[PDB]
């Protein structure tokens, strides 16, 4: 007995325009090759490749970065020159 | 008409009144573009020098190429936060 009301004439929703002609035929493995590469992560797990290169890129790299970056500090100072000069600091 | 504003230093100007402070600001930016034309005049005449000497360039202006070696650190710009924020002496 309770139901939404008799006045209300509701119909169908369209979004308007033209039909536009196919003018792509889709090949169902490059669409589902894809969708599976787009969604990779979602079936991604840890295996001894997939932690040997998060090893490496993620913790390995940014540490050496991060020696050569905060030790070669203020050592170059390669503004003017000469012969015999100090080309470093330290 | 080339206007010739006057120049303020940082010390004892009472950094609470923005007049003086962004004269200031603005008097040792533009003393330092006029500390930078005498390097770009110096290159400008080194040029000129060598360019006239041909092959005995090493002897007749030795004196402007290591003038312009000396000048290439200490002429430059340097920001005017280095002396603002900063006092010597204290
Ligand atoms: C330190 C290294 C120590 C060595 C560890 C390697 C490690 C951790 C890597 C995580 C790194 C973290 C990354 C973050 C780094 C931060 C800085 C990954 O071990 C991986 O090693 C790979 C190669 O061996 C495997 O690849 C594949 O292998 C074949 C199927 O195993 C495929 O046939 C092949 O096609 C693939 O090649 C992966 O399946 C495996 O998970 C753990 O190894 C161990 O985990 C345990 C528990 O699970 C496993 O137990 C078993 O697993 C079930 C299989 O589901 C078994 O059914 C079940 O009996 C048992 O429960 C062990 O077996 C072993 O795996």
């Amino acid at each position: 007995e309770l139901k939404p009301s008799s006045a209300i004439q509701r119909g169908p929703l369209n979004k308007g325009g033209w039909d536009a002609p196919h003018a792509l035929h889709n090949d169902g493995a490059i669409d589902r090759y894809a969708h599976w590469r787009t969604f990779y992560q979602e079936r991604f797990k840890y295996t001894r490749a997939t932690g040997k290169s998060t090893l490496i890129f993620l913790v390995a790299f940014p540490a050496l970065i991060g020696y050569v970056a905060y030790q070669s500090e203020g050592l170059f100072e390669f503004a003017g020159k000469r012969r015999g000069e100090s080309v470093t600091t330290r | 008409e080339h206007q010739r504003p006057e120049l303020v230093s940082f010390d004892d100007i009472n950094y609470n009144d923005h007049k003086k402070v962004r004269e200031a600001q603005e008097s040792y930016t533009r003393e330092q573009f006029i500390r930078l034309e005498a390097l770009k005049t110096v290159r400008k005449a080194l040029e000129k020098c060598y360019e006239e000497s041909g092959p005995n360039h090493f002897e007749d202006c030795k004196n402007l190429a290591e003038q312009y070696l000396d000048m290439l650190p200490t002429h430059r710009l340097q920001g005017y936060l280095g002396y603002q924020r900063n006092d010597p002496s204290k």
